[PDB]
């Protein structure tokens, strides 16, 4: 047993797959359009895959087989791969409302998203080089095709090539470093991998084999977390495609990439290179991500920059070595995650307006003056101002920096919130001081959208009267790798 | 070396067989065949060939050579390399490979590239629009000539075709999987052209289907290489599910028991069936052949793979 | 029972095979030590001469990738 | 070759280690026989719900029965396993101390 | 063939009776094979299973020769393939040794 | 002798990463290293599990294959999609 | 001599990476693969050779050379003779792993070929069934019927 | 004290080195010990084996003492060390070495748990010097259910004796304590001198020091004995400021235990005198010697009698003495486990006029010489002193008495291994050496370490009723039944011992 | 691989062969007398991932015994998967 | 550790002594010992070092040979 949590949303997937092809492929009910009626079982698949990997949690161990020689699954990817399901299932209430107005017959795109959520609970959970890699083979490829969805339009299309290239190239590096790590380990286990690997310390002990393979796995894991080192054509591929396909590349993957990154570089490789070079990532990403929020313009690009700059401060966290630190990345990647599905729910809010400029997103002062004000927190999330959820999470990133002692990563990052900092008061006086752009009126959303705001708004003003829970559930996390 | 004593009798083997099949599917038509060029036609081939050869080109047209001069020289060599394999007696195969029917699988593979870049190179668009359909019918009853041989392998040990072929002493894969030496004879009708299954070879559609620089090498060579191509698939219907050299074991006083007779019966036995079923069947139109290949030779073929392992697994025969 | 005949047979057969291989492996060693031996003069080279364990284990010497195939 | 033995194992006393099917599913307590049976509801009610716009109420509440089936019967297992294995509260030893 | 020389055929051809007989040996170079893989520290034991083994050739060539010379054309002809002649390996074991 | 083979290998995978980065501009060439990269990862696997005798490189080489060949198939198609009509 | 022959291997990499002409590309990517099998000929992995050929210059040069032909783009050895006395085919020391041992290793890659099925259907189908081919669709009453225009 | 470091960062990496198997957290293993009381699974310490008697039991629970050897705690002004019973004695008289006192006297192997040794007979080699058993002022032992309750010599002079004698059986020492005695240093002696010779000097080497070791080798006239004497505090040259070169003399730095490996540097350097007791080896040829006396047995090997004769001229040649401090010098039985099994004679005060302390160890060593079956292994005697009421203040009053230790040892892997077991057991059991056709009436105590009246399976009356005759534990076996009525903590040498 | 020289030289010597044949003629015999179908696409892919099922069935089938009733089982889920997949090309119509 | 021809691989019993030894081993630098071992079955670069060198000795003596 312990595989049925991920074997009921593989089943899930295979009868939701076999309901929408036999459905939409009938005359009797005249080809009717499944997305939308996969959606709602497409979300309680989610819920249902949530209640039993959180039911046999104290099961999941449940053989030596699985873990050893397939997958192992601990108490830190429970409580991540319960957030996973939880993010998933949250961008699926949002896109919800996408699916009613876009002319989506497309069946298959639930079911890819739910196979997506498979290889990601696959991937949280893989604990050998070939399970992470196929795992993440999967989860990528069901992605690949949910960029491509609008055939009509080409700006998806060809948004999708440049992901399918990134991610294949990403994919195939990490898989080269895979042989080279496997030429010296001479398995390809993590838990193998570690005993070999445990303290290498490429100056201490020599390791040119492991080296260069840890060399190229690194590398393929950043290009799929759209790390500024190799951020290459990902920020495109979030404003040329549609908000809602672009909000569910923006925080499931990254999450589940970054949970897969903790265990298999600070568990298996012990050298002084891993922390580094994610200390330099995450000076870049944070420096780029602030240069580009001034630099950039278009609503949905600035949301990719602003979490190309939090996912810096995400990395943050691995880069110091403390376990406090893993905690802080854990607290981060939380708040993020709520803020990202926050934020993406309030462009999605203004439904009606097409591609449009911030100023023209302006004058919500005056119409929907409460979604204005939803509008600021959401900016102040990430801008790291005092009250809200972000700043405390990055607060607690910052303290154990500075008891990391990263000085120098702990002020660009104070100082790149600073720089974003500005913009946000500028968008925040562009939304009632100043620049309304023609008064334009908006039009109403879903109320899964509205509570997907509602839940979050609240949950980041009231983090400051009872923050120790969230603080308590990531240390956890961070202990049990 | 004594790849002349499989190439050179092969060759003469595709040249009587061009006659066979016009003889024997002339005797079902009830008229004498190629009758009175040899004392039974029988120096018909040569006769087609030695026209052949002294035929003068309609084009020289000698400078494109390395594109499609040498693409029938590919399909004629692989029809002619998967017979290293094919063993026709006990310790009589030419190179007993280990895993010989993947090899076979592979030729296949490669068959494919010698039809598409030899419709590719006649610059003509409903030629090589019918190559293609060629190459996809060719590569589609593929999957289900390799579930075949999953079926016949499961019975079998190893991949060996000299094993394949020894591990029918005691009965014929023919006699339990008949209904699958049926699937691999309406697959191999249908891997090869030649078949009911043949629009793409529909009497103009062919020749006006490979090629516009004929020469008549080109030609013969395709109808070479097709009657080879059914020599040899001939020779699989006869190795997997026929017993490839044995006989019923009767053991007579009359009959000595030569091995590679008994193959050669065998094979002319797939062959006249080849013939018979090409003269009294019409042809499938390629769009319902393609419907037949995935709607009704993968599921049957899969169902096969699933039904001879399961009756293998729960009683030990394996 | 055919193959379970055929391996009981080499099995069988093996601990001639196997002593014979010994023995010629263990000239050829024999002989390959006095050329070390030799090619090293034993003041500048190897001061021990076989040390080829590295732990307390025995394995054939060394060789390319699978000359068997 | 294969072993039931788990990590973080037997934190309550175990009643029968390796339940074999057909008794582990004997076992379903009333609680159980309600969990397998509120998830079949809430899997039909959004399965039935979920195809009122495409007009598949019937077919679409079929499969989201049988998911519902699935899910809610492989809940069902993992409770009455883990109760009978020892890793769940296990007040059901009155079962093995009675028979 | 000829003097006992163990060849590939002489040595699969009586490889039965190399079973019935010299198993003591067979297992003790087995033995000491599987308690430490080092070809020196059983050569005693190789010599002992090559000694009785030679010994039980020389025993089968002496007695049987052309029935043995027969089995062993055979095993040279068919490379050492038992069922290519049940005929030369009856006759070889009916004979004299079972 | 490994290194032959190894090292011949890592530089196949070196000419499908410069053919990555020098073909930006043709996508079926860099299919095309994609693949070449894949390939000499994947006969590095079995050249790998050759040498250190050693089983699980031909699982995962085999694996590599079954997986490059559906991302192939995935990638031909999004290319063939990408040349709408 | 054949063992250093993978330079043929390696230049024909070069050749792809390095040419405008997409016929030459797919031919010298062939090329690639041939070698590269008669490599893993030379290492004896006798059933990766044939899956080299098949998957490879059988399918997936099968589809790149479509995209080309459409679409185009402009002594002292110690031989243990244990070990020996039953030779396991390659197959079937990978059978003797793969579907047993490390099955789940199998099985996801099962589920890569069924997405792999998923994505070829859902891309290019091309609007040519249920996809689009469903009706244009009409709806009268709405339909204004000359009364707009 | 601390781990052996933890790359992870955290305690994924384990570093625990004896009872690798992983010890719970000792709530958790009072959990799983309350568990057993209420599951009746039989549960024991994890047990090295190097004892012939099985404390621990691989069919038993086991439980880790890794966490019990790495705390220890050691009192300077109470001179107590409070320590877990897990900790190794080696590992304990370092940790008292370090707060600058010293234990009167040591267990044979440094290996084995002290909380073990004191269960098995624990004692030390002189007629003055007080044993192990009653050098232990305190111990806790396991409430069969849930939690432990604190005990002390004064407060339980009879429990605490029946459970040191219980060998475990009556309840698990959770904690130890033991008094240290001032530091004081010991200079061990390696020489080899003629059986005969030995035992007529046995009363001039037990006035000389107080502590007297005989090793028996058979087939040799001469045999190698080890003795060790206290030399006095500021002996020779009075100490100075200068903390190390001015009491050089007086105490010296001297390994202990340096052999943990058998393999030994074969390089020559200092004095470079080989010898096979205080260094593994010194020298290439004399390693070559000892690889050919491990390989062939005494009666066969006529290069081991001349080795222990060249060997006690290698110590001459080399210093003539050897002095460190009580703790860092002691003997240290070898990490192979040999199988020995004998009875000890005991010289009580009214028996020492019946029998002479000459005749006691004539009579031993002429029945070691008259042993129908030899052992090759060296045979060890050593003589204890009383659980004297003074040494550790406790109610019961016990009279001053001495005990001389006989084990006989045979080499346990062998060429057809356990074959050797078998008849050596029968010779322990019928020959010369006899523990009941002769003894019983000598009523010698067997050491609770040894297998006792082997083999158990020729034998399991006397275990149950002759030892019952031959001393009063059948207090110890009411008590047995009264400390655990679970019996969780059962061993079942103990069972045969005391049901 | 030893009896993969063979059909090495046998390449070689069909090649010589075929070049016989083409030279014949040409020796003798002197002087005097749609824009795209994406079905093939979809077929082509589909082939590929049924051999490559293929590719998983050999090992599977040649090493039946070894895996008793458990690589069976593990062989039909992954045959069910395909099956799944197959018939989501057969309803959806890529089979035409 | 299955092998190419399986027989348990070659360097399976040298990753089980490094294994065993990784059991609750005090460091990895304590038991290197073994998984150094285990490297050396798997490449076989201690040979290939003491091969070069006896090669370049011989070499040595020859080149010098030759020079002359
Ligand atoms: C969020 C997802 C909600 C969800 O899927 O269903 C709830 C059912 O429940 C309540 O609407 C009933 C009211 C639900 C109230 C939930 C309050 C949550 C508070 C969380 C704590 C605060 C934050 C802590 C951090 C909402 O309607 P529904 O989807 O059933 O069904 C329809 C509904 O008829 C209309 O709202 C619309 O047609 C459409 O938007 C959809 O909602």
């Amino acid at each position: 047993l312990a595989v049925f949590p991920e074997i009921f949303i593989i089943n899930a997937t295979f009868i939701l797959l076999i309901h929408g092809v036999v459905f939409s492929t009938s005359k009797k009910y005249d080809y009717p359009p499944l997305a939308s009626n996969v959606g709602w079982l497409g979300l309680l698949s989610v819920l249902i895959t949530l209640l039993l990997l959180a039911a046999g949690a104290p099961l999941l161990t449940i053989a030596h087989l699985f873990w050893n020689n397939l997958f192992r699954r601990d108490n830190f990817t429970y409580f991540c791969q319960i957030f996973l399901l939880l993010s998933t299932a949250g961008t699926i209430s949002m896109c919800f409302d996408f699916f009613d107005q876009e002319r989506f017959d497309a069946f298959e795109f639930i079911v890819l998203i739910l196979l997506s959520t498979c290889g990601m609970l696959f991937m949280i959970s893989a604990y050998d080089l070939i399970a992470m890699y196929l795992a993440i083979e999967l989860q990528s490829l069901c992605f690949y095709v949910i960029a491509a969805s609008k055939r009509k339009s080409e700006f998806s299309t060809e948004a999708g090539l440049k992901y399918l290239i990134l991610g294949a190239f990403s994919s195939g590096i990490l898989l080269f470093g895979c042989s080279m790590i496997y030429g010296s380990t001479g398995a390809t286990h993590f838990d193998q991998l570690a005993k070999i690997l445990t303290g290498y310390e490429i100056t201490g002990a020599r390791s040119s084999g492991i080296f260069m393979g840890i060399l190229f796995i690194a590398v393929g894991f950043l290009f799929k977390i759209t790390a500024v080192p190799f951020h290459m054509w990902a920020p495109d591929i979030y404003e040329g495609s549609p908000t809602p396909v672009t909000a569910f590349l923006s925080i499931a993957p990254k999450i589940s990439i970054f949970a897969n990154i903790l265990r298999v570089f600070i568990y298996g490789s012990y050298g002084a290179t891993l922390q580094q070079i994610f200390f330099f990532c995450s000076i870049a990403s944070m420096i780029l991500g602030a240069l580009a929020a001034m630099a950039q313009t278009k609503v949905k690009r600035l949301l990719a920059y602003s979490s190309i700059g939090h996912v810096g401060y995400i990395c943050i966290g691995f880069s110091c070595g403390t376990i406090e630190g893993i905690q802080s990345l854990l607290i981060g990647i939380f708040i993020y995650a709520l803020m990202t599905m926050d934020a993406f729910a309030i462009v999605l809010a203004l439904r009606q307006t097409r591609v449009k400029y911030i100023a023209d997103l302006g004058a919500l002062a005056k119409t929907n003056p409460i979604l204005a004000i939803t509008f600021s927190i959401t900016m102040f999330s990430y801008a790291g101002i005092p009250p809200l959820a972000g700043f405390c999470s990055k607060f607690y990133l910052f303290f154990a920096a500075l008891g990391c002692g990263a000085y120098f990563l702990a002020l660009v990052g104070v100082v790149t919130s600073v720089i974003g900092c500005f913009y946000y008061i500028r968008l925040v006086k562009r939304m009632f001081f100043d620049t309304p752009r023609t008064w334009i009126l908006y039009e109403p959303m879903d109320r899964n959208k509205s509570l997907l705001l509602a839940m979050t708004s609240f949950f980041i003003t009231l983090f400051l009267l009872y923050p120790s829970p969230l603080f308590s559930v990531t240390h956890q996390m961070a202990l049990s790798l | 070396a004594e790849i002349l004593g499989i190439i050179l009798p092969l060759l003469l083997g595709v040249a009587f067989l061009v006659l066979a099949e016009r003889k024997v599917m002339a005797f079902v038509q009830r008229r004498k065949g190629p009758d009175v060029v040899g004392s039974f036609g029988l120096l018909q081939p040569l006769a087609d060939g030695l026209k052949l050869i002294l035929k003068e080109p309609i084009s020289p047209s000698s400078a494109n050579f390395f594109l499609f001069r040498m693409a029938p020289v590919a399909t004629f060599m692989l029809s002619l390399v998967a017979w290293a394999v094919v063993p026709f007696d006990y310790g009589m195969v030419l190179s007993d490979l280990n895993i010989g029917l993947l090899y076979l699988f592979a030729i296949s593979s490669l068959g494919v590239y010698g039809i598409i870049i030899a419709g590719w190179s006649s610059n003509s668009k409903y030629a090589f629009l019918g190559a293609l359909r060629s190459a996809a019918q060719m590569v589609s009853y593929e999957v289900s000539i390799g579930l075949i041989l999953i079926t016949v392998l499961i019975c079998v040990g190893s991949c060996n075709l000299s094993e394949i072929v020894m591990a029918q002493k005691q009965i014929w894969f023919g006699i339990p999987l008949f209904p699958v030496l049926v699937m691999f004879f309406i697959s191999c009708l249908a891997e090869t052209n030649r078949a009911p299954f043949d629009l793409p070879e529909a009497e103009a559609e062919l020749v006006a289907g490979y090629n516009v620089e004929y020469s008549s090498m080109g030609f013969a060579l395709f109808f070479l290489g097709e009657y080879a191509n059914m020599i040899l698939m001939s020779g699989l219907c006869t190795l997997f599910f026929l017993g490839g050299w044995l006989p019923i074991l009767d053991l007579p006083i009359f009959k000595k028991i030569p091995g590679s007779i008994w193959f050669s019966i065998k094979v002319l036995f797939f062959l006249f069936l080849y013939i018979w079923v090409r003269a009294a069947f019409p042809r499938y139109r390629y769009d319902q052949l393609m419907g037949l290949g995935w709607k009704v030779f993968l599921p049957l073929s899969l169902a096969w793979v699933v039904s001879v392992s399961g009756l293998l697994v729960t009683f030990q025969w394996l | 029972a055919l193959k379970e005949e055929k391996y009981a047979a080499r099995r069988t057969i093996l601990p001639i095979l196997q002593a014979e291989e010994d023995e010629r492996f263990v000239s050829e060693w024999k002989k390959y030590l006095e050329y070390e031996a030799d090619v090293m003069k034993d003041v500048p080279g190897w001061k021990v001469g076989e040390n080829v364990y590295n732990s307390g284990r025995w394995m054939p010497p060394a060789t390319g990738e699978l000359r068997p195939d | 070759n294969t072993d039931i033995t788990a990590l973080e194992k037997a934190q309550y006393p175990v009643v029968d280690r390796n339940p074999a099917f057909t008794k582990v599913v004997g076992n379903f307590s009333t609680l159980d026989y309600l969990r397998f049976s509120t998830i079949t509801g809430i899997s039909v009610t959004v399965g039935y719900l979920s195809g009122i716009k495409p007009g598949i109420k019937g077919p679409s509440m079929v499969t989201g029965g049988l998911i519902g089936l699935m899910g809610g019967f492989m809940y069902a297992y993992q409770n009455s396993a883990g109760r009978l294995m020892g890793f769940f509260p296990n007040d059901g030893e009155v079962a093995s101390y009675q028979k | 063939t000829g003097n006992p020389i163990p060849t590939s055929a002489v040595l699969t051809a009586s490889a039965k009776h190399i079973g019935m007989r010299c198993m003591p040996e067979n297992v003790a170079f087995l033995k000491c094979k599987k308690n430490d893989p080092n070809p020196e520290k059983c050569l005693d034991k190789g010599r002992d299973v090559t000694r009785c083994v030679l010994g039980l050739l020389k025993d089968l060539h002496q007695k049987c020769q052309k029935e043995m010379d027969d089995y062993v054309g055979c095993m040279y002809y068919y490379t050492n393939e038992f069922d290519l002649c049940r005929k030369e390996q009856e006759a070889f074991e009916k004979v004299c040794p079972l | 002798d490994l290194i032959k083979y190894f090292t011949f290998s890592m530089i196949i995978f070196i000419l499908g990463i410069w053919g990555i980065l020098l073909n930006r501009r043709n996508i079926l060439i860099m299919l095309m290293s994609i693949e070449l990269m894949l390939l000499a990862v994947n006969s590095n696997f079995l050249v790998f599990s050759v040498s250190l005798d050693d089983m699980m490189g031909q699982v995962f080489a085999l694996l590599v294959l079954t997986v490059a060949a559906a991302e192939s198939a995935i990638g031909l198609a999004i290319f063939v999609i990408t040349f709408r009509v | 001599i054949l063992s250093v022959l993978s330079s043929l291997a390696l230049v024909s990499g070069l050749m792809v990476v390095r040419a405008k002409n997409p016929v030459h590309s797919v031919l010298f990517f062939i090329l690639v693969f041939c070698d590269t099998s008669g490599l893993l000929l030379l290492l004896g992995l006798d059933f990766f050779a044939m899956i080299f050929l098949v998957v490879y210059i059988g399918a997936i040069a099968v589809l790149f050379l479509f995209v080309v032909m459409m679409f185009h783009i402009q002594s002292l050895r110690y031989t243990v003779y244990a070990g020996k006395v039953r030779s396991w085919t390659n197959l079937e020391t990978l059978g003797n792993l793969l579907y047993t041992y490390y099955f789940v290793w199998f099985l996801v890659p099962s589920l890569i070929l069924l997405v792999a099925m998923i994505g070829a259907i859902v891309l290019t189908m091309h609007r040519t069934t249920k996809v689009k081919r469903q009706d244009v669709f009409r709806r009268n009453a709405i339909d204004f019927r000359r009364t707009i225009m | 004290e601390d781990l052996h470091t933890v790359s992870n960062w955290s305690g994924t990496h384990e570093v625990q080195t004896r009872n690798f198997n992983q010890p719970e957290n000792l709530a958790d293993l009072e959990a799983l010990v309350k568990e057993s009381h209420e599951k009746k699974l039989r549960i024991r310490p994890v047990g090295s084996g190097l004892s012939p008697n099985g404390i621990g039991l691989s069919r038993s629970g086991m439980v880790n003492l890794a966490l019990m050897d790495k705390v220890l705690e050691v009192d300077k002004e109470k001179k107590r060390v409070t320590v877990q019973a897990g900790i190794r004695v080696q590992q304990l008289v370092d940790a008292i070495k370090d707060y600058g006192l010293t234990l009167q006297n040591f267990a044979s192997i440094r290996e084995q748990q002290i909380g073990g040794i004191i269960q098995v007979g624990a004692h030390g080699t002189g007629a003055r010097l007080p044993p192990i058993d009653e050098q232990v002022i305190s111990m806790k032992l396991v409430t069969p259910a849930k939690g432990t309750i604190e005990l002390s010599r004064e407060k339980d002079p009879e429990l605490f004796h029946l459970a040191r004698c219980g060998l475990g059986g009556l309840g698990v020492v959770a904690e130890v304590t033991l008094q240290c005695v001032a530091r004081h240093e010991l200079v061990e002696h390696t020489y080899v001198s003629n059986l005969q010779e030995i035992k007529k000097n046995h009363k001039k080497l037990l006035s000389a020091n107080k502590h007297v070791k005989y090793l028996y080798i058979p087939y040799t006239d001469t045999v190698v004995v080890v003795t060790c004497n206290p030399v006095s505090k500021w002996s020779g040259p009075p100490k100075d400021k200068p903390k190390y070169t001015t009491d050089e003399a007086v105490q010296h730095v001297r390994d202990l235990y340096r052999e943990s490996i058998v393999k030994y540097r074969v390089q020559d350097s200092g004095k470079k005198s080989p010898d096979s007791s205080e260094p593994d080896i010194q020298e290439l040829s004399f390693t070559e010697l000892r690889d050919k006396l491990l390989a062939l047995d005494p009666l066969n090997d006529v290069h081991v009698a001349k080795v222990n004769q060249a060997e006690a001229e290698f110590w001459k040649k080399s210093e003539g003495y050897r002095v460190g401090w009580s703790d860092e010098i002691l003997g240290f039985d070898c990490g192979g486990q040999q199988w020995v099994s004998e009875s000890c004679f005991p010289a009580g005060t009214l028996a020492n006029p019946s029998m002479k302390d000459l005749e006691y160890i004539e009579e031993l060593k002429k029945l070691i010489e008259k042993e129908a079956i030899p052992a090759p292994a060296p045979i060890e005697q050593r003589w204890t002193a009383r659980s004297k009421s003074p040494i550790s203040p406790a109610f019961s009053t016990s009279e001053d008495d001495i005990f001389s230790w006989v084990g006989i040892i045979m080499y346990l892997p062998t060429a057809d291994p356990r074959q050797r077991k078998d008849i050596t057991d029968e010779f322990f059991h019928y020959r010369h050496l006899t523990q009941k056709q002769l003894w019983d009436q000598f009523s010698a105590y067997e050491h609770w370490a040894k297998i006792e009246i082997p083999k158990d399976k020729e034998e399991l009356e006397a275990l149950q009723a002759r030892i019952r005759k031959r001393f009063p534990v059948d207090a110890y076996n009411k008590a047995r039944r009264e400390l655990d009525p679970n019996r969780i903590l059962s061993n079942n040498m103990v069972e045969k011992l005391f049901p | 691989m030893l009896e993969f020289a063979p059909i090495f030289i046998y390449l070689v010597i069909s090649l010589l062969v075929s070049l016989i044949l083409l030279g014949v003629p040409f020796l003798f015999a002197s002087n005097s007398s749609s824009r795209f179908d994406i079905r093939f696409y979809l077929v082509s892919i589909l082939f590929l991932i049924f051999d490559l099922e293929v590719t998983f069935f050999f090992p599977w089938a040649v090493s039946l015994n070894k895996i008793d009733l458990f690589g069976f089982w593990s062989m039909m889920a992954f045959l069910f998967i395909l099956t799944i997949g197959f018939l989501y090309e057969w309803k959806r119509g890529a089979l035409d | 550790g299955w092998g190419i021809t399986g027989n348990k691989g070659r360097c399976y019993d040298f990753w089980m002594d490094f294994s065993e030894c990784m059991s609750h081993c005090r460091e990895p630098k304590d038991c290197t010992l073994l998984r150094e071992d285990y490297l050396e079955c798997l490449h076989h670069s201690k040979e290939f070092q003491r091969r070069n060198r006896i090669y370049k000795e011989e070499q040595r003596k020859l080149r010098a040979a030759s020079r002359k």
